[PDB]
RNA sequence: CUAAGCCGCCCGGUGGAUGGCUCGGCUCGGGGCGCCGACGAAGGGCGUGGCAAGCUGCGAUAAGCCCCGGCGAGGCGCAGGCAGCCGUCGAACCGGGGAUUCCCGAAUGGGACCUCCCGCGGCUUAUGCCGCACUCCGGGGUUUAUCCCCGGAGGGGGAACGCGGGGAAUUGAAACAUCUUAGUACCCGCAGGAAAAGAAAGCAAAAGCGAUGCCGUGAGUAGGGGCGACCGAAAACGGCAGAGGGCAAACUGAACCCCGGGCCGACGAGGUUCGGGGGAUGUGGGGUUGUAGGGCCCCCGUAUGAGACCCUCGCGGGUGAAGCCGAAGUCCGCUGGAACGCGGCGCCGGAGAGGGUGAUAGCCCCGUAGGCGUAAGCCCGCAGGGUCUCGGGGGACCCUGAGUACCGUCGGUUGGAUAUCCGGCGGGAAGCUGGGAGGCAUCGGCUCCCAACCCUAAAUACGUCCCGAGACCGAUAGCGAACUAGUACCGUGAGGGAAAGCUGAAAAGCACCCCGGGAGGGGGGUGAAAAGAGCCUGAAACCGGGCGGCG
RNA sequence: GUAAGGUCCGGUGGAGCCGCCGGUAUCGCGGAUCCUGCCGGGAGUAGCAGCGUAGUCGGGUGAGAAUCCCGACCGCCGGAGGGGCCAGGGUUCCACGGCAAUGGUCGUCAGCCGUGGGUUAGUCGGUCCUAACCCCGCCCGUAACUCGGCGCGGGGGAAAG
């Protein structure tokens, strides 16, 4: 929305830095054991819990 | 357990069993015996009875009937020890065995007394057994050897612990297990002179 | 140093979740008959300048100076214990510490020397 | 930086030397994402940890000199 | 707010390169906590420089970006090389 | 030399069964340990790593900071990488003690359509600090407004267990209404590591016992019940553990308690002095019980002796974190990628429990049998300094709990039956020259007891936790979760809730060559074996090809 | 071996397994419109029409072009398919580099995948006032409460007033 609070706005951001894929040097590191988690989403697809 | 999961039927009208399922997708079967990661139909149960009770009377006359058979030649061959160079069964010893403290001076007067053989083939039969209870802890199947019954404890259980099957215990504490292990009785037996005359004593 | 149960799941439990402080005694390695009587004592935890003859695997009768020693994995490197990579370059084989002798003692260590004098 | 030496000094050069740090932490910041000829990694958590130390003795020290 | 404790780090970007030469102008990245006055007073009092004016924004990640604008007398470019940023 | 098609075997793809493994579950006698919070809890939001998304840990000092001890050369979490830094001035790690500790939250100076905002007084030069919520207790001032000030309390959280109240229906009775389900599910209130009960106005009747609780048994008995279905005890006896005390009153009458200072004492126990608040509507002393006890008065007899408890300026001892020591082969020959295997030769053993180590190991390592050490704390003793307690015979006088005991009636509850217990309404005593109980009521006898005030350890219940154990399961099993699981995801919400373990001894994780846009393919290497990461074994169903028979 | 089933040979596999006596059990599969997982015929079939039937010619990038880009021609909407903007969404916005997957076909394109960026207020909105209405304190009721309630005191309540 074209107006929000500041403490939603802020908790959307950390919503935004969390989705992210997970790094290649972990995944070598793992020995591809570790490959994605558990909080990736899709804007159009997952909705986010707020 | 099983019994955690919140369930719905469905009901007829739709082409499938009346079956309990979960409310939410994907709306698996649930808390139903023939359902996975249902109960258990008849699981086990701890108020289950498995204790079992032996008269007094009973008891004494099994634990009479296994000291008898303890000194029966043909018994105690056909149980698998080896009795080829014990002098005489019954094997009565001296009240001095009792004072032995050290594994090598016991198993000096086991070499001469003619009963290191049965140790030895005890320590050969030991081994690795088969299934689970290597994961849960049982992993070797020991056998047994001579069984040392002595009227007191004056270093003796010290000095012959740990030898492979040897057992060595007080005649008060005697058992029919002791001297039957597995049912079978015609155990391999050493007693003392004391030993006997506490025996001698009790009549049982 | 006291691990009561006999249960393997609890023995295998502590030592695969073992502090690096008791990590550091379970790295013990038994010293030569040359070594023993000199110092009267059977074993030490193995150190990097210590040279040491492999036992057991297949760099048996093999002697060299410890290079690395990792207490995570329990395991060592030794010079000329080594495997060739495709492309060529030579790398470590690991060898737990437990197959191999120590012949030579980097005992530069005052600690070191104390644990000696503690436990002869 | 190690303790031996942060105690030898006042509380004055303790908060100059901490002010210092800071700036340094903010520089060090700064260049990480300005470019990625970064010799040293570390440096950011040194300094963060150098700085934790200067405040750590600082207060002790107020709380002797309270004493 | 401590002066020295308002600014997390300069901003390298295309955008704050351009402004520097061209506006006489700095962008940090500071402490959400910090308001308009504290930052005037920590840059001032840092840099050893008067400036004229403060705006500042939260990006969508949750930071506080801040832009300052130095007077006349003082060039943004000096204090960009004295820190580094080129 | 049959097109399609069907059956059988072989090879290949698809798939993930089976077998083996297991740092996870589940259940247990015994043992340990059981609260946190206004000095701001539990729970949550947001931040924090050089590369950092999840989990975990931490909090602007943010996978961490400081100090005293253990350990002794490596370390930088799950998590096998790059690059760096930390450590011999002793790290990492472990036990103990400190520092920092954002916002919301009982949330508390005042507000929440967004865990973010807006104020009033004092100190502060300024950077900034300490107070300001409601309902009360003990005081002060005054503005007499509860206005201001000082000291102190309560709120919220906790898996099960506990105490006090409110309280259904399905169901059974083969229908159903008294009844049962059931004082159950659920709801409201209040505490602790346990809670509650507890010392006879009791039980019992040839005799007697002697506080309470829990266990066996009494016993499916007495007894209740459309006397149907069904419901249902206690005393006694045998055990665990055992412990008893204090007020009100008579009488005396400020000899008293608390708070804040001062001294003697040792910093403590104890003794003493001053100010303030309580106190004659009674502080303190005394006293606590039945064929009676106590007071008061009279007489006789003592203390010159015998206890009990309090304190540590001091000394010795025990226990007590990390933890330290703890025997014996890595001997020869074979099979093997690798000996823990086979044959031969030895050794220790208070140690042949169990585990790891490239196969199955008493002697390679860790451990085990058996011993040692330990700061703080806790407990006992010595020595010294204090406080307090300690006997019988007579009386003629005094005291011994009130809307209480109890009766009538109504509802509930109970096995309580005309004879259980709780509560409402009307009535209501004696009070020591007294009163109560003994299963309908009353009269007489006999026996037992003294309510209407209070406290009380051990034996007992539970397990959010820990040590230990297992004829428990072995990845569709076992807790829902062996793993970034109460996670992803579903519903506005109350709430609901998954799937998913395994290369190899060692990455030695395929260098180089030909082709392809690339994904990949073919050579050639590694490995005991591709077991090639789409990685242990690799079944069935299904699909493609080859082969034998039919067509 | 009547049988439930046992044992042996050839092959794969790489670390455990069984005979006998005596006990114990979540102990025996064809069905429950059974539960969980995997795979078949239907089938290279339906659908990719109907309410707005839109593309063609040269050139360009590219391994690859009906589907991407530029020019012309021909068309659709034109009181809405054009312009501005709440609620809701929360990065879908911008540039560069891409096509294993997503897109009803292809795709060099993209609301897609990778990397790096982007939201600047004394004047515009919230913040101030109060409306319907709501909350806390005292007070009364309730066995009690996080429950019901008149009166008094305080506070909140509109992003289109």
């Amino acid at each position: 929305a074209r107006n929000k609070p500041l403490a939603k706005k802020l908790r959307l951001a950390k919503a935004l830095k969390q989705n992210r894929r997970v790094p290649v040097w972990v995944i070598v590191k793992t020995n591809r054991r570790v490959l994605t988690h558990p909080k990736r989403r899709y804007w159009r697809r997952t909705k986010l819990k707020e | 357990a099983g019994k955690r999961r919140v369930t719905e039927n469905i009901g007829k009208g739709h082409s499938m069993a009346r079956v309990e399922r979960l409310k939410t997708p994907p709306r698996y079967a649930a808390f139903v015996p023939f359902a996975r990661g249902g109960r258990r139909t008849h699981p086990p149960k701890v108020e289950k009875i498995i204790w079992e009770d032996i008269n007094k009377k009973e008891k004494r006359l099994a634990l009479m009937s296994a000291i008898a058979a303890t000194a029966n030649y043909d018994l105690v061959r056909a149980r698998g020890h080896i009795i080829d160079n014990v002098p005489q069964l019954p094997l009565i010893v001296v009240d001095d065995l009792q004072k032995v403290q050290k594994t090598r001076e016991t198993r000096e007067i086991f070499k001469k007394l003619g009963i290191w053989d049965d140790i030895v083939r005890a320590k050969e039969k030991s081994g690795v057994r088969a299934g689970k209870g290597k994961m849960r802890g049982r992993r070797y199947k020991k056998a047994k050897g001579p069984l040392i019954v002595v009227g007191k404890n004056e270093g003796i259980v010290l000095g012959a612990r740990n030898h492979p099957g040897v057992d060595v215990v007080v005649v008060d504490n005697l058992g029919v297990e002791h001297l039957a292990p597995g049912t079978h009785p015609g155990r391999l037996t050493v007693w003392t002179v004391s030993a006997i005359e506490r025996l001698r004593e009790l009549y049982g | 140093m006291k691990i009561s149960s006999k249960q393997p799941r609890k023995q295998r439990k502590f030592l695969y979740n073992a502090p690096l402080h008791v990590r550091q005694k379970l790295m013990s390695a038994p010293l030569s008959r040359e070594l023993r009587e000199k110092y009267k004592v059977r074993n030490l935890p193995v150190r990097v300048g210590d040279k040491v003859r492999i036992m057991r695997g297949d760099y048996k009768g093999h002697e060299g100076k410890v290079v690395e020693v990792d207490l995570k994995r329990y395991r060592i490197y030794v010079e000329g214990a080594t495997l060739r990579k495709t492309n060529g370059t030579e790398v470590f084989y690991p060898i737990h510490p437990s197959n191999v002798m120590i012949i030579e003692l980097n005992l530069e260590d005052e600690k070191r020397k104390k644990i000696i004098e503690r436990r002869a | 930086m190690k303790p031996s030496e942060i105690r030898e000094m006042s509380i004055e050069e303790i908060d100059a030397k901490i002010r210092e740090l800071r700036l340094q932490l903010a520089k060090e910041r700064g260049l990480l994402t300005m470019g990625t000829s970064l010799e040293n990694p570390m440096v950011i958590r040194n300094l963060r940890r150098d700085i934790a130390r200067l405040l750590t003795i600082k207060k002790e020290k107020l709380r002797e000199r309270e004493k | 707010m401590d002066p020295y404790k308002v600014i997390i780090r300069p901003v390298v970007t295309e955008k704050a390169i351009s402004l520097i030469e061209k506006e006489n102008k700095l962008t940090f990245i500071v402490d959400r906590r910090a308001t308009k006055q504290d930052i005037k007073r920590a840059v001032e009092e840092i840099f050893n420089v008067k400036v004229e004016k403060v705006n500042t924004l939260i990006t969508p990640r949750g930071e506080k970006k801040a832009y300052v604008k130095l007077k006349p007398e003082y060039s943004a470019s000096e204090v960009a090389a004295r820190l580094g940023l080129f």
